[PDB]
Parts: C-alpha cells; sequence; structure tokens
C-alpha cells in the first residue's frame, strides 16, 4: 500500500550579529589647558589613551 | 628698551633689526653706532649708518 518516501530532515541556525571591533575614541585637543602653543613653533604632543 | 616676551613654548628666537630711517639722519649726524645690550651683559647688535 503505502510507499513511504524515504526523506528525512535535520536543520540548524548560526547567529551573526555583531561586528568584530568598536573603536571607542577620545579625542585629542593638543594646545590643551595648562600649556600654550605659538606660531611657528617647534615640539612634541602625545595623548596616551 | 625692548623687552621680549614669549610663551610657554616658544625657546629659539632669531630677531631682524632693521634702520629704516638712516638716511636721514645721515643729514644730522656724522656717526651714530647703536649698540643693543642683550639679555645678561651679552651685546648681540651692531646698528651704523
Ligand atoms: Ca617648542
Amino acid at each position: 500500500s503505502v510507499t513511504s518516501d524515504r526523506t528525512y530532515y535535520g536543520y540548524g541556525d548560526v547567529s551573526v550579529k555583531n561586528e568584530p571591533v568598536n573603536v571607542v575614541v577620545s579625542p585629542f585637543s593638543f594646545p590643551g589647558a595648562n600649556a600654550s602653543l605659538s606660531s611657528g613653533g617647534q615640539g612634541v604632543f602625545k595623548k596616551p589613551d | 628698551w625692548i623687552r621680549v616676551v614669549n610663551q610657554s613654548d616658544v625657546e629659539n628666537v632669531k630677531l631682524e633689526i632693521d634702520w629704516v630711517n638712516a638716511n636721514q639722519a645721515a643729514n644730522y649726524f656724522d656717526y651714530a653706532r647703536i649698540l643693543v645690550t642683550g639679555p645678561n651683559g651679552q651685546v648681540k647688535g651692531y646698528l651704523s649708518l
């Protein structure tokens, strides 16, 4: 009578949500406060973070 | 006579002093020699007709 269609199934799901990286920024204001930059001046400025 | 005031950043300055009406004082003076006394007893400048 019944000629079974021999076909069973298995399934799965994958969730890719985020991007690998977050670039958190703290911008710099290099002449800063309690220091001074002059025209034609020479030197170095550094922000560690 | 001439005071130089600089910012907390500037540490080297090169000034050019120029006598512009020297052709005028020539009609009045016979010899005029200006000595520009520097910071702490140094003499760094000499101006003549
Ligand atoms: Ca400097």
